[PDB]
């Protein structure tokens, strides 16, 4: 059993992930800004985080970068809901790429990487 | 009234009488359809070639009187305005023959076109980005949900609402992107008179329906019941449309929706006031730009502003918000 | 190799040895970085905020050997570019510390920027156009089917694969549209030396199960097995990614794809060459500008074409087409 | 029972359209270019058309212009694959037009219009 943040703006966008995630074989816990998101990560256990960009309070990019700082063996896969080629500067200290698109065969191959 | 020798020495002209017939073709209308008067003298207009609508202008004229101003016409490789005035003869007072007088333009809207269209492709660009990003949201949920439903399978048809609707909602967001997107390839425009009022209660007649599905207080009040202005009815009714759409789910349920059309000297003020959650200091001008709500006006800045001319600007008042408009009765102080 | 007086009168340079510490903060380093040599003087360069990853970037350097180039790195309201270069002391040749220049960059690509981004707006708007039209045409299918499927109810499954790949081949058209919409957003660049045929397989590996499906005589020559370049890897690698898609069911079924990587004094040239349907002489570069076929080549022009420089065009042959690009190895030949 | 010519370039697209309009109570012959589509109507009997513009041969524009000039009383909607609000000059020869989205009733009630 493993437990996953995942972080998005839409609540429509949020709930389609939860219960595909619980398919695999996770539990989902959602939070929605990048200053919530902090605190549903301080006093806690989780082992990976997912999250997008262009968001109300901060961009998604500095978010990434303050799991970084804190908790230096943390698990950040970014999946922004513009995405392409890793082609920003900061998302090198985040670990690993995801493009959005209907096609959640992808990320479920690297979210299982990555907890090894 | 005399003289016609000065008659031809200007822009140009021709006479339909009570079939078709040109009885006077202009020195400059030679200069432009590439042949001389008297070898088109009496002759009907719909003859000609590439031609055509011209006459079906003036023949539906001929039957609903009233004159016509088009702006936008292609012949060609030009582009045209045009103008059409049925007119009768005072000893007989019949209903006697057509105007239609041409304006010289091309050397115009192509010196009006790159200070409008090569501005255009910039916000394209921007906002062609800032936007198609607002394509994928929905399509990652509308596909996503076809990688979702169909290992069921088959469900208590209870997923059709959480299908079609959302499904829905992007695709009125994809007609509200390509009415954007409209927005970059044309560029007709139609100019007629009409009672406002007479189009302002049409509009509503459509709605209607819905209007009654939400109980609402719908409220229209004029201090005029004639008024009549110069412009494109087919599209000033656009317009209309959408400020309503808006202020209609931004009442929404149990919600209220004034409608005002007031008379002034020499312009009209059409206003949508709805009641609830108005909107602050800065979004006075920064939902003019192709920007969307937690709507799309757009278009509706162009519109009034751009085509026929004025504003579409809004307001707070009365714990809601007013869409207002004003337009001259004829476009032809500009 | 002395002096060291002349050593800080020029652009900029950092030292880290064995940890990260510095020996050296040049002084045109401070005038950037806002702090002197003497308070910052043998301090780790991780430390320092907004920072980063400079480091973590000497630090694989320290594991993997071999120094990069870096193109394109937003510090602060700056643009960059930076050089890496781990070095050995002679006397002792060990494994000793990395240096690091940065070349003076933002009054640079922003005065390449202008005459680049302020050009990609005006294709942003007739190309958003004409290919947001072939956004609808699928979409008025897949929507439409949900209009169609929903009303059966449940058909005997073989409304599957007439429902998810006809929303299969505008969703990948999605990613070939943002993809694309991408190629405005950007502009990271990072360059690397490796063996490009080590590349060459790497991508041939990935294709291999679908090029095992369609029984292909692939075909792999080169008359060099040692050929390494300067570029970034990361990204070079899409380009073949992206001949080779085309070069897939453009020979398609019983087809055949020839891979070509020849060795040329400053240059390399490779080649992807199928066999069937070449295309004319009209389309030697007219299918460079977004445009697609009966593709979406794009970005890939200007990944060889304008991102390392060089040439990534096309020809008819041997009764097919192929797809041939250069650069030459270290693009600090510009 | 009445018989419609509808005329588009993709394959795709048509065969979507005959199945529709079959379901209404109507019969479908399709043409695919507007130098077939002409063919498709000099020698018989169709009592309407649906067209788009940006084709191959030549413009939906000016192949409803061929309609119009040999059958007086011909009934011409248009429905391109580009569609706003009517604003091209050629359009007001013309009859209808109708918007093409996956949305199928609006054309419904228009082709059930101009058939009375």
């Amino acid at each position: 059993m493993k437990r996953i943040l995942v972080v998005d703006d839409e609540p429509n966008i949020r709930e389609l992930l939860k219960e595909e995630l619980q398919e695999e074989g996770y539990e989902i816990d959602t939070a929605e800004n990048g200053e919530e998101a902090l605190k549903k990560f301080f006093s806690g256990n989780y082992d990976l985080v997912i999250l997008d960009i262009e968001m109300p309070g901060i961009s998604g990019l500095e978010v990434a970068g303050e799991i970084r700082k804190k908790k230096k063996d943390a698990k950040i896969i970014l999946l922004t809901a513009y995405s392409h080629y890793r082609s920003d500067m900061s998302s090198w200290a985040a670990d690993e790429y995801v493009v959005k698109s209907f096609n959640f065969d992808e990320l479920k191959e690297k979210v299982k990487k990555l907890l090894s | 009234f005399s003289e016609s020798i000065l008659e031809s020495l200007e822009t140009a002209i021709i006479t339909l009488s009570k079939d078709g017939r040109i009885t006077e073709w202009n020195k400059k209308a030679e200069q432009l359809f590439g042949l001389k008067k008297e070898n088109v003298l009496g002759r009907r207009l719909k003859d000609l070639p590439d031609f055509e609508e011209i006459g079906s202008v003036a023949e539906s004229v001929f039957e609903n009187k009233e004159p016509v101003f088009l702006n936008f016409y292609k012949f060609g490789e030009r582009y045209f305005n045009i103008r059409f005035s049925p007119f009768r003869n005072a000893k007989t007072q019949l209903l006697e023959g057509v105007i239609i007088t041409i304006d010289d333009v091309t050397e115009l809207y192509k010196y009006e076109e790159e200070r409008k269209r090569r501005e255009r492709l910039s916000i394209l660009g921007e906002m062609t980005a800032r936007v198609a990003h607002e394509i994928r949201n929905p399509i990652t949920i509308i596909g996503g949900f076809i990688m979702r439903m169909k290992k069921h399978l088959d469900d208590p048809e209870t997923l059709k609402k959480y299908i079609n609707i959302i499904t829905n909602e992007l695709s009125r967001l994809e007609t509200i992107v390509k009415e954007i997107l409209e927005y970059s390839k044309e560029r007709v425009l139609e100019f007629t008179e009409f009672n406002l009022n007479e189009l302002i209660r049409e509009v509503y007649v459509l709605f209607e329906e819905k209007i009654r599905k939400m109980n609402i207080d719908f409220c229209f009040e004029t201090d005029n019941e004639d008024l009549r202005v110069e412009a494109d009815r087919t599209r000033i009714k656009q317009v209309l449309i959408n400020l309503v759409q808006n202020a209609i789910e931004a009442t929404g349920e149990n919600g209220k929706i004034k409608i005002t059309s007031e008379d002034m000297y020499t312009k009209v003020r059409v206003s949508v006031w709805n009641s609830g959650p108005p909107i602050p200091e800065e979004l006075k001008e920064k939902i003019f730009s192709p920007f969307f709500t937690t709507l799309g006006l757009s278009i509706c800045r162009k519109i009034i502003e751009d085509e026929h001319g004025g504003k579409i600007w809004t307001e707070n008042r009365e714990n809601g918000v007013v869409f207002i408009f004003e337009i001259p009765k004829t476009p032809e102080k500009r």
